[PDB]
RNA sequence: CCAAAGAAGGUGUUAGCCCAUUGAGCCAUAAACCUGAGCGCCUCAUGAAAAGCGAGUAGCACUGUUUGGGAAUGCAGUGUCAAGUUGGCAGGUAUUUGUCUGCCAAAGUUAAAUACAGAGUAGGAAGACCGAUAGCGAACAAGUAGCGUGAGCGA
RNA sequence: AGACCUGAGUGUGGCAGGACUACCCGCCGAACUUAAGCAUAUUACUCAGCGGAGGAAAAGAAAACAACCGUGAUUCUCUCAGUGAGCGGCGAGCGAAGAGGGAACGAACUCGUUGCCGAAUCGGGUCUUACAAGGCCUUGAGUUGUGGCACAAAU
């Protein structure tokens, strides 16, 4: 009596189980709530230690790769030296200011650089730089009142200064134009797809003629 | 600089003059011991590329290893079990001879830290590598930021754990991404990642 | 995981006029040849020992 | 405002912002005696909503 | 001892095998009289010692080196490549 | 400078339309720049040392006139066709400079 | 829970529902999927046809992200149009604009009758969907 | 009668008030750690105002092994072995051509998130677990008595 | 005579040796078992064996992904995914990687090389309270090259 079942592929033929003869290969999560509490405690202790600096450094906005996620936005690793230059900042100094720097990420378009430069402008406008010697204030440093004002950003993503990542706004309701009524969209898309799909064979048949 | 001329000369290893020099050197090394201390490296350019400095506390040893494939040490060439595991002569050691020489030098002189090694000569019977070693107790080593790290206790016998360049070579750490996904950080680490059974608390 | 099994117990086989349960090896003690490894044995391992997963 | 009620044996404290079913129905039996402060009582429309809001 | 036999046999084996011109050119050396003259001229223009340089830098503290031969493989090679060297002297037994 | 995209998921210049920036200068661009000093050092060393046995065989092949055989020999010794072409070109240049 | 299993009911039955004759033995038919072509052929053949053999070309490094192409039908476009947007929508007037890729769809399919006319921005579209959505007074806008 | 203390241990029966406990707080302190990179003195340091970049290497061949890696994922032995003047590597079906993208191997150091699947030190918190044939072999002068030539076995 | 090179012998100052080894790193490496037989396969790149370190180790700073509107060291988590990948007497069975949500992250640096310098270096004595990242002295090492400045976060 086996009957009509799924064919099993449970994948448990190795010595995963801890027994008298086997140490086993397992990973339980019985420490998960304790580890979550430990992480929050460590974040609070770190925030108290680096006060008044925001706990998370500033990160840029990037576009998620691949055609599945290219409509999504997230925080990148660090601001490029081109964005930092366009914001009027030296990258080595920006690293000390609390801005993450990534020299690997190239700016292949103007929009991403503009978004990150706006983030940098807003951050430097909201930045309160403490003087190295408060008895001798320099250009760009804060005053006694601002230093006393202090206050610390404890946001999860270090985004209080610059907000969350900005998505393009939705298009407002509109009226269909005469061209949109007339045009055959499927034919246009299909011919554009065929232009690349049969490009090699079309070019080969272009030869021999 | 002079380095360019030395390096280009050492890229012409099969030329007549280099073959003559290597013939004389190979004869000399054949009539020497398995481990030989050297006052100065045979290839100063290669040694300095690999981290050797002409400073107190830097040592160069030349280590000889025998060539050929590994012979499985079973009595009278008799294996048991499946015929899959019946080979005696055709098997190869999964660690290169450079790492073997580094480990021999390291296990012989346990008061030194192995830094790197380079190929110096080859023969029909032997291969020679010159191993760079550092004295952790030398003041020049301990007060020099460049080589200061090797005094730390985590670098004791790093050749025995495969952390040297030859060890990294035979561990597959020369590659990244899709060529080394199952090799990183090590085979054991990836095997633990891919084979431990995970029990989430709520499931 | 080792709670009933820290012995070199082996069955004696048939022909000795005793049950075929594995028994503690050696001599000189009161556990010598005393039956082992079974959930029905005095110092043996429980049936289906409990797990933390 | 729980300083005076902590040590009272037989009086359990609660926060309206986190109501526990294990305390609202001890043993799975509904119908627990609950004392409401006016400020916590007035938040029940916001916290749990209504049939329409 | 082994090292004595090895050095003697090494000289023998270098004499016995066919030595390519790149290595054989170092066997043919400058004449003894010309070698003595070149060594004397270099001796006259020897670089400053540690004490001489220390005294000169102490003297200059109340406010470069004198002309000398270029020594050291890196500096001599740089002098040769830039063609600043009027004459270069090379040893025949560098190992 | 880069070709703008058409805003269509398909076609020759498919893709979302952004204002593309040109490729920026990189320190890696010098790898495709002629290395004159390295060439001079290599020529000096090659003149000093002579020829490889592989180079002698290829030069005899080229003097005889079996270019295809020289290319096959270089391919077998070096393992790649591009390297074989380069080595045969080097030996032909060496022969011309004689 | 252990008190609901057949084990509790079978205390004192001496066989636990495995019989006196056949008995409960370790592996009377092999382990797992053994014998799919020998002594388990009928089960595999009538319950899992097509299990053995090969079919089709190979795709060595398959990536799901380039292949991402979820689809939505015309008669399900109200799921993306809001309530007041749907209420104020008719032919020749101001129409809601639906951004498919922001809503998680790539291609627009033409099944059913479109309820509320709208302007759809889609990466792909079927010819029937395009024809129907134009006949209803809406439109399709290609996007990448 | 206390309760900002109801905390669960002890005391001759079941103890908030018999005891210990259960707080705010006080005293002391080698260095190290934290505090306008705490605050002085001497000394010592210190800020700004053209070329080419890792060679028995990488590749190929054969053989072995390993991998999901499949005309060969990584590695090993031997053979023989580069390029850098239009370079090299990767782009998961072999070859020869082109065109595009990334990236620049063959030297090295680096915290934190991660493990502790029969470790250890100093402390803690416990448990819908076991309750002396159970739970560790061992709640006891237990790896003890005892056995074996021995490895070991072992109450 | 003497020098250099290559090797010895003593004095002086140090280090290695064993233990631990639960996790971690390198090598070596089975069979029982499953396939209802069994040889490839599986168990398993596991057990046993040898070597090595730490409080974590290992990895780590692109000769990386990808093919995007692009991302951006390493590690780990959920997912990807028991997979319309793939490997398999294509049988039994094995079987990952991009992307996306996250943890963590002041995360970056050091040589070699190439240019410009060329002992400015390092050890010893001795003095500054001081085996100073200091000053003086020292052929003692070192020019068969120690050290400084510049190399895309640069100008
Ligand atoms: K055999
Ligand atoms: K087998
Ligand atoms: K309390
Ligand atoms: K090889
Ligand atoms: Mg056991
Ligand atoms: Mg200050
Ligand atoms: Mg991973
Ligand atoms: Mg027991
Ligand atoms: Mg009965
Ligand atoms: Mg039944
Ligand atoms: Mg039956
Ligand atoms: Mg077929
Ligand atoms: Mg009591
Ligand atoms: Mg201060
Ligand atoms: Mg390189
Ligand atoms: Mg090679
Ligand atoms: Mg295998
Ligand atoms: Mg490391
Ligand atoms: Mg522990
Ligand atoms: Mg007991
Ligand atoms: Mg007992
Ligand atoms: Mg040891
Ligand atoms: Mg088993
Ligand atoms: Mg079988
Ligand atoms: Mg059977
Ligand atoms: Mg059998
Ligand atoms: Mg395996
Ligand atoms: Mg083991
Ligand atoms: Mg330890
Ligand atoms: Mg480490
Ligand atoms: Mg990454
Ligand atoms: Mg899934
Ligand atoms: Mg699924
Ligand atoms: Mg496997
Ligand atoms: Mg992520
Ligand atoms: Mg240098």
């Amino acid at each position: 009596p086996k009957g009509n079942n799924a064919i099993p592929h449970v994948h448990q033929k190795k010595h995963w189980n801890p027994c008298s003869s086997q140490k086993g290969n397992v990973k339980v999560f019985l420490n998960q709530p304790a580890q979550k509490h430990r992480r929050r405690r460590l974040r609070l202790l770190k925030a108290k230690k680096v006060f008044p600096r925001p706990l998370k450094a500033l990160r840029p906005q990037v576009n998620c790769p691949t055609v599945r996620h290219n409509m999504k936005r997230r925080l990148g690793r660090g601001f490029s030296p081109a964005e930092l230059k366009a914001a009027g900042l030296n990258p080595q100094y920006a690293a000390t200011i609390g801005i993450r720097v990534d020299s690997r990420r190239k700016n292949k378009s103007e929009e991403g650089m503009n978004v990150n430069v706006q983030r940098l402008k807003t951050y430097m406008s909201k930045l309160v730089l403490f003087p190295m010697n408060h008895k001798k204030v320099q250009k760009g440093e804060a005053s006694e009142e601002e230093v006393k004002a202090a206050t610390q950003d404890r946001s999860r993503f270090g985004d209080a200064a610059v907000g969350a990542v900005v998505y393009p706004s939705a298009e407002a309701p509109r009226a269909v134009s005469a061209e949109e009524k007339s045009m055959c969209v499927y034919a246009f898309l299909k011919k554009n797809h065929s232009a690349v799909r049969f490009f090699g064979t079309r070019s080969s048949r272009a030869a021999r003629k | 600089g002079a380095f360019m001329y030395l390096n280009e000369l050492w890229k012409k290893k099969s030329s007549d003059v280099m073959r003559f020099i290597q013939r004389i050197r190979s004869w000399e090394f054949r009539h020497q011991h398995t481990v030989v201390r050297l006052r100065r490296p045979t290839r100063p350019e290669k040694a300095r590329m690999l981290g050797y400095k002409t400073k107190q506390g830097f040592c160069v040893f030349r280590v000889r290893v025998r060539r050929g494939g590994r012979k499985r040490p079973v009595h009278k060439g008799i294996t048991y079990g499946k015929p899959k595991t019946s080979g005696v002569l055709g098997m190869k050691l999964n660690k290169n001879n450079q790492a073997v020489a580094e480990q021999r030098l390291g296990k012989r002189f346990g008061n030194l830290r192995v830094l790197n090694s380079y190929w110096v000569n080859m023969d029909s019977t032997f291969k020679w590598y010159e191993v760079i070693a550092v004295d952790p107790m030398c003041k020049t080593i301990r007060r020099d930021p460049r080589i200061n790290w090797i005094v730390n206790s985590v670098h004791k016998h790093r050749e025995q754990r495969g952390l040297t360049s030859a060890g990294r070579k035979h561990r597959g750490l020369r590659h990244k991404g899709h060529k080394a996904s199952k090799l990183r950080p090590s085979y054991r680490a990836a095997w633990r990642r891919n084979n431990r059974i995970v029990f989430l608390r709520k499931r | 995981r080792l709670s009933g099994m820290n012995h070199s117990a082996h069955s004696w086989g048939t022909g000795r006029a005793v049950a075929r349960i594995p028994r503690i090896s050696g001599g000189g003690t009161s556990t010598s040849g005393a039956g082992a490894f079974g959930n029905m044995c005095r110092g043996g391992r429980m049936f289906a020992p409990t797990k933390i997963f | 405002g729980t300083r005076a009620f902590r040590n009272i044996f037989g009086l359990d404290l609660a926060n309206v912002s986190a109501l526990n079913l294990l305390h609202l129905a001890p043993g799975g039996h509904v119908g627990r005696f609950v004392i409401w402060t006016q400020s916590a009582f007035e938040q029940l429309d916001k916290i749990f909503g209504t049939f329409t809001e | 001892p082994t090292f004595v036999t090895m050095q003697r046999k090494k000289r023998v084996l270098q004499r016995r095998l066919k030595v390519p011109p790149a290595l054989n050119q170092f066997t043919k050396v400058l004449d003894r009289a010309s070698r003595n003259e070149a060594l004397k001229l270099i001796k006259k223009y020897a670089p400053e010692t540690r004490k001489a340089r220390r005294e000169r830098l102490q003297k200059v503290a109340e406010e470069k080196a004198p002309l000398a031969v270029v020594t050291g493989l890196q500096e001599v090679t740089r002098a040769i490549e830039k063609k600043q060297a009027r004459m270069v002297v090379i040893a025949n037994n560098v190992d | 400078a880069p070709t703008p995209r058409t805003g269509i998921i398909a076609g020759f210049n498919k893709g979302h339309v952004t204002t593309r920036r040109p490729r920026q200068p990189s320190p890696n661009d010098r790898f495709a720049v002629p290395h004159k000093h390295l060439r001079a050092v290599k020529a000096i060393i090659a003149d000093l040392v002579g020829l490889s046995p592989l180079e002698k065989r290829v030069q005899e092949f080229l003097r005889v006139g079996k270019e295809k055989r020289a290319l096959k020999y270089c391919k077998k010794r070096l393992g790649d066709f591009t390297a074989a072409k380069k080595k045969r070109s080097k030996m032909e240049e060496a022969l011309r400079h004689a | 829970p252990t008190r609901f299993k057949k084990c509790r009911h079978q205390r004192g039955s001496t066989f636990c529902g495995y019989g006196r004759v056949g008995k409960h033995r370790k592996h009377e038919s092999g382990r797992g999927n053994a014998g799919g072509m020998h002594h388990h052929r009928i089960n595999f053949d009538k319950y899992h046809p097509g299990y053995f053999g090969k079919l089709g070309m190979d795709h060595y490094h398959r990536k799901k992200n380039p292949m991402w192409k979820p689809t939505i039908n015309l008669n399900n476009l109200s799921r993306l149009i809001a309530a007041e947007e749907a209420a104020k929508a008719a032919k020749g007037g101001t129409l809601p604009v639906v951004d498919l890729q922001s809503s998680g769809y790539a291609k627009l399919l033409g099944n059913g009758h479109i309820q509320v006319p709208c302007i759809v921005k889609a990466r792909y579209v079927s010819k029937l969907a395009d024809k129907k959505i134009r006949k209803a007074g809406g439109a399709v806008v290609l996007q990448a």
